[PDB]
């Protein structure tokens, strides 16, 4: 199912808790929130505050708060007051463009990656009534492209232009407390480096933690997909694609990943826990001048419903200005030779 | 300035004026047209004619590359230049600097296309693309004692009339204004008046007759009714005769020339007579433009309104404009002392003899001076710095 | 207690403040601000083929400047981009519908702040002036000033201005303080403010 | 227009207008005109001492003395007779027309005034065509520096006159385009065996010990004229062609670069339609 | 003072984490018709980590030598006998070949490129572009 | 030919891989955004330069980066006339680079013409269609350089006969 | 610009919002007696050839409306006068034309209804109607003299030429 919001790219998107509204950045300094009416899409909101292209959007489910970061170095936290969203400026203390942002599952803090080669961890202080942040710097040598939280709201996975996928501890003790031991490690002080991939090629365009967070996956520019699980000594599985680089990825079960990127179509990857091997059972978009629904590169993918443990629907927004909803079961009916898990 | 004088070319909508610098008049004034045949093999590109030799040509199609002063067809403009140089001027392009003119508001890209043609094709040692308004002001130094490149230029040729404010050699682009009435409209208006009264005028010679009437008998009168009355009274001293030959039968056809004598140019001051979409009297448009310009330069402008172009040659044209513009100004300064003592405004419309070819003349004069070879972009600079250098042409004089 | 680089429309000022008040002494002033750049843009845009009158189009060029001008980081680099590629070209629509194109002049105009002679002004450039303003100040307070330089004013919003100053101050330091010890440059802590508001 | 014209239009038209008005008994207008021609030629048409009933046409050739050593004076006298008068200061040949004493048919004198330049050159060609027609062999070759850095060499033999041009291509690419044309002249006689034979030589001068200039931008064309070309019947036409050859060659090289452009304009335009087609 | 590139000393710059086949074996198979074995032999132990531009080319020549000895119709077979990681290393070698045109070599490498491309896919090329440690 | 199609296919595939770009704000300059392949101030953001060569003359140099690709072509010039005809044609287009938006005002040293495709181009133009253009361009310039050469020759012949037949 | 009437006095009566101006005539009508040697019909005819070319006209006095009316009427006369042979025939032609009942302000057919007020009551109507017919009579009469050259049977081509032109692009037909 495809819908074109515009012909210019959709830099990034985020859906509210019920998946009733979606917030996208139409290659602007703005964020447009759309809502469905019958089988049509009606623009219900415009968030105009950033002074540069919005690069990341995230929607805290329960507190119903929207966080955005832009090339103007800023980050805004939007709260709904009646029928209008009001922005609250958050100082990331960075001197380059902000590239991505994500709310921690507990919604008490968010992380922003930037061109300053650092990750800004933000949380609110109900004393001085404002947002402050702490930086995760070492050993990030380049721009942070993507982020993804671990179900415990402490561990954080980051992909960067220095070709590395990393997991750090974003442990703030003034909003949460002592993370329970994880297979990634027992000591999690703030900023602690828990894991770092070994590859020395390809920018890590996207990273993702599985439902239980014991495995993390990332897609690099050298057309490879990777997975590392803490239950096997952080052993990493690697799969070289035969096509163009992937730009976004997510788990749809504990052993299944769905990615997309420059080919313009989503693909399926499964992980063999036993052999510790990754496989390609891909191409979920089976049939301008292309045969895929998206006409340009897919740059973001998100689980719509069913979580990352048993995903039933996922979304893909891309550089064609399109948004595509995919039904995991419909894809399994259409492709009888398809796996999953 | 060396042995050979520079070549000077003013390509207009209707007529191209060409010749050598230093001369007071163009050596050739020819219709801006090129007649051609219609995959080109051999040398079919060379099979063409321009000027008068191209207006009728039985087996050739007449094309007009310049619309409203702008070059619409570079392929054709380039060929036109092939004959301007080797057939008429008989100049070895590699030996003469060239001064070409350009319409007001010509884009920087067009100057480059023009320079590409002159350096890549003809190999000219130097080039200068002049802004017509400037040359016109220079031509006026001829008179009507203190030279200056600040003034209002009213260029009326064959395409559209322009009111161009110039401050110290630089056109004030944001204030230029047009008027949908020019030479071709006056001719066309006279043609109608003639179709409505004189029989015998050869259909396929309707415009030709009108044009001759426009150039040999027209003039601008001071007041309509009084002019109309004079004719209806002393008809013998105002109605004129004209006789022509029928292109066929070769039989002599004669007509009477009347009201059109003054009604034709009259449309400059009362556009509505022949145009349904335009009504501003030229005098007002002049007012309006000078009013939009920097307060402190407004007086300098009003004091130096210069004329240029074939369609400004009508007798008393400058007289009528000055008077009318003075009324509007004077009346406007009246509501002030009334509403409230503004110093009076000195409006002066300059007419001189070189007017018809004001632009070419000013060009011929400036290209005769030593400073001209200093402001031209040389071929060497053209190759080493690039076509970009031709985007700007130092004002001088 | 830091130094403020405030450049508005009329003039540019470099004001060192210590633990509470400005020290009239040491404070400096550069006769090159917002307006000077605007007028300089006009000159650059005429050399490109656009008929801009200084008095009638000032407000127009100022908006062109504000929307399109920026501070180059490494001029030699910015220059190559303008002459070898067209990535710098931007189209701007004028009050009369005509559309002009602006490229190298987008960074050339503001380069005047750093190279005054470009607009025929005798001086050293807001950057070098910021260096000399602190290298004269107390030797104890210096390190603190160098790390509390805040940009203020309308004409200090040029994209990349902060990064330019920082590269300039660093360049001066390496020559006028470290004599050329590349290995000591790393100890030169320079933090230029530039806040949203 | 493939062949360049021999006559000068400014001279003919300037005179035509003046004769027309004189014939109608009108008050003569003052005329003052400076203009040029190929090969660094300079002209002047004026009223001597401001006498509007008199129109003088003067031509200046930096290499006139050279043509003068080969009969120019004698030839010009034969052609213009009493129209010929003492050369105006700054020029080599002056023609004078009395608006108050013109022939019934003005077309002939006007035509001739038009060919002033051609008539100045004609001389060195008639001389050597005669040398051959008689048999006078061994006569010194004529050397005409028709341009600051170009030269023509005429030489007569038992049965053929040879004109050689030392021409220059300022543009390095014009030399290349130049070779293409010279290559075709070299093979011209394949389409007409009687026609003159043309030879070419780049950078190096034909063997025919002089201050012969050598360079990457200098070529040597050679026309070999036969009796059927130099005899009294074809003599004049042969001259009308040969003395314009050099300018004829550079004219076509330049008209070629102009045609290339129409092509480049067309392809470029195409490409641009394709790219815009690539837009969503 | 602007002639100095201070950025070259910026402590945020980037630094990458800083051999060869066996002739006797490769020549062995070559002068034996065992082409497919010659290929694998040459594709072994690429100087991916040695600094010496010399040892790198030493290896590229040996590989190129094998690709030349090959007969047009014997490519697909020896291309399909390599594991995806091999086709990758091959593709890197084919491109290094393109940098030293000589005779019809540049034309035969084009045939290989076609074979390696069908086997390894466009991603084998992507991996040539993204490699920081290369042949 | 026999070697043309192989060459262009190899060039097309390499362009497919290189034209995978995304918007990238500057790491070095505050609020700037420049084509990394041109400025080259961040080593990690530049890919490996590669060459596809048909022979000793014709070749293509593809320089990718995270947000831009520079493509240089060494056009075939059989002889002097083709060499100058090419040079004039390449200059003719470079002078108009603004209308091409994806053309470079100057060639990379060693090549006859160069393109500079940025993420902005691949955003407003189907990248597969851009991959198509570069190949369409390569094919059509060789053709044009062929017609011009024939046009120049065809006209030289008429101009020579025209003149010689009049004696 | 166009020419306006200068016959408007502070003591001039009105019919509708037209000026009930004096006219030198042997025709009957509500028209005041004339003192001066020039009436509203003289102006209309004097200014006609000039005014006819204008497309826009500003109303300054109720006098201009009477001027306008006569001007538009001349155009009707000329249409008729054009096709007849002899000053005499034309005089009869003009009695008939002036006797035809043209559309008055307020009725459809009358152009410029947005500029002319309609008679307020039935009396005005009768007067206005009588006045306008008066003018048509005394206008087509004089006009008849101007149009025919002392060489009768010759509608001067210096008048026939304005037949296709319409003052203010309006017509009483
Ligand atoms: N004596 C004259 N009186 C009135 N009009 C004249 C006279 N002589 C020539 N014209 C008219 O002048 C017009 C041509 O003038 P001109 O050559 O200045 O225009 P142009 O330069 O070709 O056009 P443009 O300036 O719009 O590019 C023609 O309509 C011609 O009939
Ligand atoms: N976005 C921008 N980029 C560059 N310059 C800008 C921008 N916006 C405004 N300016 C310029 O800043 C100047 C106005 O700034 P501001 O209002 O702070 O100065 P001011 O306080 O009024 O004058 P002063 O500082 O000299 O007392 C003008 O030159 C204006 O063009
Ligand atoms: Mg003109």
């Amino acid at each position: 199912a495809y819908h074109s919001f515009l012909v210019e790219p959709i830099s990034c998107h985020a859906w509210n808790k019920d998946r009733t509204q979606i917030a996208i950045c139409p290659n602007n300094h703005e964020v447009h929130i759309y809502e469905k009416s019958g089988n049509k899409w009606v623009q219900v909101h415009e968030l105009k505050e950033h002074n540069g292209q919005v690069t990341g959007v995230d929607w805290a489910p329960d507190s119903n708060r929207i966080v955005t970061c832009g090339t103007d170095r800023n980050a805004y936290v939007w709260t709904l007051k009646g029928r209008t969203w009001k922005p609250t400026l958050v100082i990331l203390r960075i001197n380059r463009a902000a590239r991505c942002v994500r709310w921690a599952p507990n919604e008490k803090k968010f992380a922003v990656g930037s061109g300053s080669r650092v990750i800004s961890i933000c949380y609110f202080e109900q004393e001085n009534d404002w947002w402050v942040c702490k930086h995760i710097k070492k050993p990030i040598r380049s721009t942070v492209l993507s982020l993804d939280w671990h179900p415990n709201s402490v561990l954080l996975a980051a992909g960067s232009c220095d070709f590395k996928c990393r997991i750090f501890s974003a442990y703030i003790k003034e909003v949460e407390e002592r993370p329970a031991p994880t297979p990634w490690g027992s000591k999690m002080p703030f900023g602690e480096l828990m894991f770092e991939s070994s590859s020395s090629c390809g920018w890590v365009h996207g990273v993702c933690f599985s439902a239980n967070g014991s495995r993390v996956a990332w897609v690099s520019h050298d057309s490879t997909v990777c997975l590392a699980d803490a239950d096997k000594k952080m052993a990493v599985a690697t799969l070289a694609s035969e096509t163009l680089p992937l730009l976004a990825v997510t788990f749809i079960t504990e052993s299944s990943l769905v990615a997309a990127g420059h080919d313009c179509f989503p693909v399926l990857f499964t992980y063999d826990s036993a052999a510790g091997k990754l496989s390609f059972g891909g191409r979920l978009d089976v049939p301008a001048g292309l045969d895929s629904l998206h006409k340009n590169s897919v740059s973001q993918i998100s689980v719509l419903s069913g979580g990352k443990a048993k995903c039933s629907q996922f979304c893909t927004t891309g550089m064609d200005g399109g948004m595509s909803i995919w039904d995991v079961r419909s894809l399994e009916s259409a492709l009888k030779d398809l796996k999953i898990v | 300035a060396g042995r050979l004088p520079a070549c000077v070319v003013d390509c207009g909508t209707g007529y191209t004026k060409l010749g050598y610098a230093g001369n007071t008049e163009p050596q050739f004034i020819i219709p801006s047209c090129i007649a051609i045949k219609e995959v080109m093999k051999g040398v079919d590109d060379l099979d063409f004619f321009i000027g008068d030799e191209a207006i009728e040509k039985p087996t050739y199609a007449t094309k007009w590359p310049i619309r409203h002063g702008i070059v619409e067809d570079w392929d054709l403009m380039e060929r036109f230049m092939e004959q301007v140089i080797f057939k008429y001027l008989r100049a070895e392009p590699e030996d003469h600097y060239f001064l070409l003119t350009e319409p007001p508001l010509n884009t920087p890209e067009n100057r480059e296309y023009t320079a590409e043609i002159m350096f890549e094709s003809f190999n000219v040692p130097g080039l200068y693309i002049a802004v017509q308004a400037v040359l016109a002001l220079a031509a006026s130094w001829t008179s009507r004692g203190e030279r200056t490149l600040t003034g209002t230029v009213i260029d009326s040729g064959d395409g559209v009339t322009h009111v161009i404010p110039v401050a110290e050699g630089y056109v004030i682009g944001s204030c230029i204004k047009h008027i949908p009435i020019a030479g071709r409209d006056i001719t066309y208006f006279i043609q109608q008046l003639l179709r409505d009264r004189e029989v015998g005028i050869p259909p396929e010679q309707s415009l030709e007759t009108a044009k001759a009437v426009k150039e040999r008998y027209s003039y601008v009168c001071p007041d309509l009714v009084k002019e109309f009355n004079k004719y209806d009274t002393d008809g013998s001293k105002w109605i004129k005769q004209y006789t022509g030959i029928n292109a066929i039968s070769k039989k002599e056809f004669s007509i009477d020339v009347g009201y059109e004598r003054f009604l034709g140019p009259e449309i400059f001051f009362h556009p509505e007579f022949a145009n349904p979409d335009f009504t501003q009297p030229i005098s007002e448009v002049v007012d309006e433009v000078i009013q939009n310009c920097p307060i402190d330069v407004r007086r300098p402008l009003y004091k130096n309104i210069v004329l240029s172009g074939g369609s400004t040659m009508f007798r008393d044209f400058g007289r009528r404009l000055q008077r009318d513009l003075k009324r509007t100004v004077d009346a406007r300064l009246k509501l002030s002392e009334e509403l409230s003592k503004p110093k009076p405004i000195d409006v002066q419309v300059i007419t001189h003899h070189m007017q018809r070819y004001a632009v070419w003349f000013g060009g011929s004069m400036l290209a005769s001076t030593p400073e001209f070879y200093q402001v031209c972009h040389t071929k060497k600079d053209y190759e080493e710095i690039g076509p970009s250098i031709c985007r700007h042409n130092p004002v001088f004089g | 207690t830091g130094v403020v680089v405030d450049s508005g429309d009329g003039v540019t000022h470099i004001c060192p403040v210590y633990e509470g008040f400005s020290l009239p002494h040491l404070t400096r002033r550069l006769d090159i601000a917002g307006r000077d750049i605007t007028r300089y843009l006009i000159k650059l845009l005429l050399l490109r083929g656009y008929a801009f009158n200084h008095s009638a189009d000032f407000e127009t060029v100022r908006m062109i400047k504000e929307k399109l001008c920026y501070v180059g980081y490494n001029i030699e680099q910015e220059q190559k981009l303008a002459l070898e590629t067209t990535v710098l070209v931007e189209s701007y629509t004028l009050p009369d519908g005509r559309i002009i194109k602006v490229g190298g002049e987008r960074f050339e105009a503001p380069e005047a702040l750093f190279q005054p002679h470009l607009i025929n002004v005798e001086g050293v450039g807001v950057a070098e002036l910021l260096f000399n303003t602190i290298q004269a100040a107390d030797i104890d307070t210096r390190s603190e000033f160098y790390k509390h330089i805040v940009l203020s004013g309308g004409s200090t919003m040029y994209p990349g201005l902060p990064s330019r100053l920082e590269r300039e101050l660093k360049q001066l330091y390496l020559e006028r303080v470290l004599k050329g010890d590349v290995e000591k440059l790393s100890k030169f802590k320079i933090r230029i403010e530039d806040p949203p508001r | 227009m493939i062949l360049l014209e021999v006559n000068n239009r400014i001279i003919e038209e300037t005179l035509a207008l003046k004769f027309e008005n004189a014939a109608a008994g009108n008050k003569p207008e003052a005329v003052e005109v400076t203009f040029a021609d190929f090969d660094g030629v300079l002209y002047h048409i004026s009223n001597p001492n401001g006498d509007k009933t008199k129109v003088m046409v003067s031509i200046s050739l930096k290499f006139y003395k050279e043509l003068q050593a080969h009969g120019a004076d004698e030839l010009l006298k034969r052609v213009y007779g009493s129209y010929l008068v003492n050369p105006e200061s700054g020029y080599n040949v002056s023609l004078l027309y009395d608006l108050e004493n013109l022939p019934a048919s003005k077309d002939s004198i006007v035509h001739q005034a038009g060919m002033l330049k051609r008539n100045c050159f004609a001389s060195v060609f008639e001389k050597y065509f005669q040398f051959q027609e008689e048999g006078k062999e061994g006569e010194n070759r004529a050397v005409i520096h028709y341009r600051d850095d170009e030269t023509m060499y005429v030489e007569s033999k038992k049965d053929r006159v040879t004109v050689v041009f030392s021409t220059v291509f300022k543009d390095d690419d014009d030399v290349v385009i130049g070779k293409v044309f010279m290559q075709e002249f070299k093979e011209g006689r394949r389409a007409s065996h009687t026609a003159p034979q043309v030879l070419f030589s780049h950078r190096e001068p034909p063997l025919e010990d002089t201050d012969a200039a050598v360079g990457d931008n200098i070529g040597y064309i050679t026309f070999v004229l036969f009796p059927r070309h130099t005899n009294a019947s074809a003599r004049d036409n042969t001259i009308n062609l040969i003395h314009t050859f050099r300018d004829y060659l550079h004219y076509h090289i330049k008209c070629s670069k102009a045609y290339i452009h129409t092509r480049m304009r067309a392809k470029t335009s195409d490409f641009l339609k394709v790219l815009n087609r690539a837009r969503p | 003072f602007r002639k100095v590139d201070v950025d070259e000393y910026d402590e945020n710059k980037f630094v990458d984490e800083d051999a060869g086949p066996d002739e006797g074996e490769v020549d062995s198979c070559l002068r034996q018709g065992n082409m497919t074995a010659a290929l694998q032999a040459a594709l072994k132990n690429p100087p991916i980590n040695t600094k010496s531009q010399a040892v790198k080319d030493r290896a590229g020549s040996i590989v190129l030598k094998v690709l030349i000895s090959f007969k047009a119709n014997d490519i697909e077979k020896a291309v399909q006998s390599l594991d995806k990681n091999g086709v990758d290393l091959l593709m890197k070698y084919i491109y290094k070949g393109f940098e030293s045109p000589s005779d019809n070599s540049s034309a035969v490498l084009l045939q290989w490129h076609e074979k390696a491309l069908a086997a390894g896919g466009v991603g084998s090329i992507v991996r040539v572009l993204t490699a920081r440690k290369t042949v | 030919t026999a070697t043309l199609r192989p060459y262009l296919s190899a060039v097309r595939a390499t362009l497919q891989a290189a034209l995978c770009l995304e918007n990238f704000s500057s790491q070095v300059v505050e609020r700037h955004n420049k084509p990394e392949v041109e400025v080259r101030s961040s080593k990690e953001l530049l890919l490996q330069p590669v060459t596809i060569s048909r022979n000793e003359k014709e070749k293509v140099l593809i320089e990718g980066s995270i947000n831009s690709v520079r493509v240089s072509i060494a056009v075939k010039q059989a002889d002097e006339i083709e060499k100058i005809l090419c040079h004039k044609f390449m200059r003719f287009m470079m002078m108009r680079a603004e209308n091409f938006f994806i053309l470079r005002r100057k060639p990379v040293e060693g090549y006859d013409i160069s393109f500079l495709i940025t993420n902005f181009h691949t955003e407003q133009m189907y990248k597969h269609k851009l991959v198509d253009f570069v190949i369409h361009f390569m094919e059509e310039i060789d053709k044009e350089i062929s017609e011009m050469k024939l046009s120049v020759n065809a006209r030289a012949r008429i101009v020579a006969e025209e003149f010689l037949k009049n004696f | 610009p166009a020419y306006h009437s200068s016959l408007m006095d502070p003591d001039t009566k009105l019919i509708g919002n037209m000026a009930l101006l004096p006219i030198r005539s042997q025709f009957k009508g509500p028209a005041p007696r004339e003192t001066k040697d020039t009436d509203i019909v003289d102006e209309a005819i004097y200014y006609f050839k000039a005014n006819v070319f204008f497309k826009n006209y500003e109303i300054k006095n109720e006098a201009d409306r009477t001027l306008i009316y006569i001007t538009l009427y001349i155009s009707e006369c000329l249409k008729k006068l054009q096709k007849c042979n002899s000053k005499s025939q034309g005089e009869k032609e003009m009695y008939t034309l002036g006797i035809t009942n043209f559309p008055i302000p307020g009725e459809p057919g009358f152009p410029l209804n947005a500029i002319y007020a309609k008679p307020a009551n039935k009396q005005e109507d009768e007067v206005m109607r009588a006045y306008l017919q008066q003018l048509r009579q005394e206008t087509g009469l004089r006009l008849c003299e101007k149009v025919f050259d002392p060489q009768n049977d010759k509608p001067s081509k210096w008048w026939t030429c304005f037949v296709k032109r319409q003052f203010m692009n309006k017509s009483l037909s």
